[PDB]
DNA sequence: GCTTGTCACGCGATGCCCGAT
DNA sequence: CATCGGGCATCGCGTGACAAG
């Protein structure tokens, strides 16, 4: 042996007790390394010195042991019904804590992410914007965090609160912003199994639908009955279509055939769905009897190049809006 | 450079950074225990953390811990309900905080007896049949008065019931309940010019998102109401007469101007253009298009 | 087949401790 | 009451083995 060899092996032994004392699944805590065994030890004790000051039920006119148990995952219960994860950074920008959750919508683990600078995770472009955010308490802003799974927009929801406990040289707590963190919204209903999915509808001369077939219910979202009980198609017709399939509507009813023309319906969702249709006129003795439209689904994009390479031009042409639809 | 002389100093300050970070974290841990910081060497510091975290003590927080980080971050409070009887199963405490309800209103009740009524439709969408996920709007009841009743943001998720790790017993009310899905969920309290299409009542049923430039609504807070609504007492009668007389005169256009109040509850002077879209078969109206303009 | 990082080790410059002045 | 040399412990540095990616 030799002094250096005994007192790194001290250290190591005080290292590997840390490291056992560590609040995570012994498979987790094989892995780490020394500094990040530091690293979480620190976190863990910053963690406990916080909760020590901000922290500490069903009625007892309401108590069973099965609400007693559902009580005792209250927490999990929140964090996944979050639809995201929990965040809170210091001024120092460091990441307090992290919710396990992150590995769901990031790919990063919740023991690499804790008491790291959050930077790390966020985009070059949008890291400016978090550091105005660290520093009239309430939050609500976006950012693009770095998916392993690359790059997330996510809205972050959140508060500036003061982070006791620190121990900082003795300074005051300083704000943390405490904040959950979820995906975005699109608002078109665009099919993953774009490639041929066409569905046939029938209608009345007046463009009432009166059949439905099955892909049709998968994309429009209504059932048979709910589809012929709103009224013409123009009802369900976006705003910024409704004169051009007027006119296709006019070039079906003089020569039998509407032509192609791509349109956005709205789904039971009130979704917009962009189509690329046909319209037919099936006729009994002689005389126009009902319409047999053709459609295909378009994706967002396509729908959009549709759009801006459009033959005429009609008022509300380029206007976006919602639409509701009763019976 | 030499190539080999460069990766050897590359490496060097690499080992230098992680000896000055280890040190750094000693540091810190000799602020965060008890008796360190009120001057030790670093294996006291270890073995005083040592101890200290033995004192402490898998998650990295307890649940109360994980609960309190959320409501910090963002209110809300959580409840847990069935999906073919709306019937609350859970109900957290913080219902009182948010809707200044106690938790025994909503224990043997519904989702449906606890939201307005004109919303309960809308919950049924929601409870019928990543993760399925569900985020919706709706209007709660609240302490009071008469009734009260404040608009809340739902997000949750649909759950195989009865969840697992929480014992059952024989005797508790949930034994006959048999109840196959639950949403689990929290509850958070919260000059230009715009298209709009109606129907001949005067309902919006399209909204141009301009809207929200123009009298500061957004879509959703116009589609469904009534257009009268917004309009003042003294231009309402004005603005139903041009309502009934643009059907008269399909496709003739008529213009009025109105006071709308916007989101602020402050009176717009307003110009709305309508006329009615004639079905190109049976000549019908399938509604009135409206552009509505600040003056 | 290279890059980055972890871990141990050898090695002195000080540190602490404490009989002996 | 200090000051002073022993010998071991702490502590920072650079380098080499090794491995994940
Ligand atoms: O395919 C349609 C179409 C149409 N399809 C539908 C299917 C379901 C509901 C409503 C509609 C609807 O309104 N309306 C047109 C007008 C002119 C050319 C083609 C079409």
């Amino acid at each position: 042996s030799n002094p250096s060899k005994r007192h790194r092996d001290r250290l190591n032994t005080e290292l590997d007790r840390l490291a056992s004392l560590l609040p995570f699944p012994q498979d987790v805590i094989n892995k780490l390394d020394k500094l990040s065994v530091l690293r979480l030890s620190v976190s863990y004790l910053r963690a406990k010195s916080f909760f020590d000051v901000s922290l500490k039920g069903v009625q007892d006119n309401c108590r069973t042991k099965f609400r007693e148990g559902l009580n005792l995952q209250e927490g999990e219960f929140l964090l996944q019904a979050l639809n995201g994860f929990v965040l809170v950074v210091t001024t120092d920008a460091l990441v307090f804590y992290a919710s396990s959750t992150i590995q769901d919508y990031l790919g990063f683990q919740q023991s690499d992410v804790i008491h790291q600078s959050v930077y790390e995770l966020i985009h070059t472009e949008d890291r400016a914007e978090f550091q105005r955010q660290l520093h009239f308490m309430e939050r609500c802003f976006v950012c693009r965090l770095r998916c392993l799974l690359g790059f997330l927009a996510m809205n972050f929801q959140g508060r500036l609160k003061y982070l006791h406990g620190q121990n900082k040289k003795i300074l005051p707590p300083q704000l943390a912003l405490f904040a959950i963190a979820t995906p975005l919204q699109p608002p078109s209903i665009l099919e993953i199994r774009t490639k041929n999915f066409i569905f046939r509808t029938k209608h009345k001369l007046d463009f009432t639908p009166t059949g439905c077939d099955a892909k049709g219910k998968i994309v429009l979202g209504y059932t048979e009955a709910e589809l012929c009980m709103r009224g013409t198609g123009y009802q369900f017709i976006h705003a910024a279509d409704m004169l051009y399939c007027a006119e296709y509507h006019v070039r079906m009813i003089k020569t039998g055939e509407s032509g192609m023309i791509v349109f956005r319906l709205l789904t039971k969702d009130n979704r917009w769905t962009w189509v690329q249709s046909n319209a037919r006129l099936v006729y009994k003795n002689g005389r126009p009897d009902y319409i047999i439209a053709t459609q295909r689904p378009l994706t967002d994009e396509e729908g959009k190049e549709h759009l801006r390479k459009r033959t005429l031009k009609l008022p509300f042409m380029f206007a976006t809006g919602e639409a509701v639809l009763y019976e | 450079m030499d190539k080999e002389r460069l990766a050897r100093e590359n490496h060097s300050e690499i080992e230098r950074r992680r000896r000055n970070k280890m040190t750094a974290y000693i540091t810190e841990l000799s602020d965060m225990v008890p008796t360190c910081s009120a001057k030790p060497d670093k294996l006291t510091i270890l073995r005083m953390a040592v101890s200290h975290m033995k004192s402490l003590r898998p998650s990295f927080l307890t649940d109360q811990e994980l609960k309190h980080l959320i409501l910090e971050a963002a209110d809300g409070f959580l409840f847990i309900v069935s999906c073919e009887t709306g019937r609350v199963v859970y109900v957290s405490d913080s219902v009182t905080p948010v809707l200044n309800q106690p938790q025994s209103e909503w224990f043997g009740s519904t989702l449906y007896d606890q939201v307005h009524p004109d919303d309960v439709d809308k919950l049924r969408e929601q409870l019928s049949t990543m993760g399925s996920r569900r985020s919706f709007i709706c209007r709660m009841r609240c302490g009071s008065g008469e009734p009260h009743f404040v608009v809340v943001h739902c997000t949750g998720y649909i759950k195989a019931w009865p969840p697992a790790g929480v014992s059952l017993p024989d005797d508790d009310p949930e034994a006959g309940q048999g109840s196959k899905f639950c949403l689990v969920a929290i509850g958070r309290l919260q000059p230009t010019e715009f298209i709009s299409r109606h129907n001949i009542e005067g309902i919006f049923t399209f909204v141009d998102h301009r809207c929200v430039a123009t009298v500061g609504y957004q879509p959703q807070e116009l589609l469904g109401k009534n257009i009268v609504e917004f309009c003042h007492p003294e231009d309402q009668q004005l603005l139903r007469d041009s309502f009934q007389q643009v059907v008269k005169l399909k496709g003739q256009v008529l213009s009025v101007m109105f006071r709308f109040r916007s989101k602020n509850q402050e009176w717009l002077w307003m110009r709305t253009s309508s006329f009615t879209f004639q079905n190109p078969y049976s000549d019908e109206i399938e509604y009135i298009i409206c552009t509505n303009t600040n003056v």
